[PDB]
């Protein structure tokens, strides 16, 4: 019996799929009130 | 509509009357997305 299960022997040479790998993740679910994030949308140049 | 909107005026007075003869339209200062719901307002005082 444990509580946790050891940090990893994060070791460089040996580590292949076994060294440290940072990882990002986006959730952005809506259905709910306002906007909040809604893209660059860029501008072309103004003809006269 | 979620959103939260302050118009305001800052007229000067002649130190004539309360709320001036006279017109002046407010103009739109914030149009703020809130989002929540509103039933009630207080104001705040400073104190030195
Ligand atoms: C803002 O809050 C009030 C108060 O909770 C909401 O009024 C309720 O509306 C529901 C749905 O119609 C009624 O069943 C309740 O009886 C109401 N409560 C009271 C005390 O009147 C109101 O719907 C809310 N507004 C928004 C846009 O969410």
């Amino acid at each position: 019996c444990y509580f946790p299960l050891r940090s990893y022997g994060f070791r460089p040479t040996y580590g292949v799929g076994h060294q440290p790998y940072r990882v990002v993740v986006l959730s952005f679910e809506l259905l709910h009130a306002p906007a909040t994030v809604c893209g660059p949308k860029k501008s072309t140049n103004l003809v006269k | 509509d979620g959103y939260f909107k302050i118009y305001s005026k800052h007229t000067p007075i002649n130190l004539g009357r309360d709320l001036p003869q006279g017109f002046s339209a407010l103009e739109p200062l914030v149009d703020l997305p809130i989002g929540i719901n509103i039933t009630r307002f207080q104001t705040l005082l400073a104190l030195h």
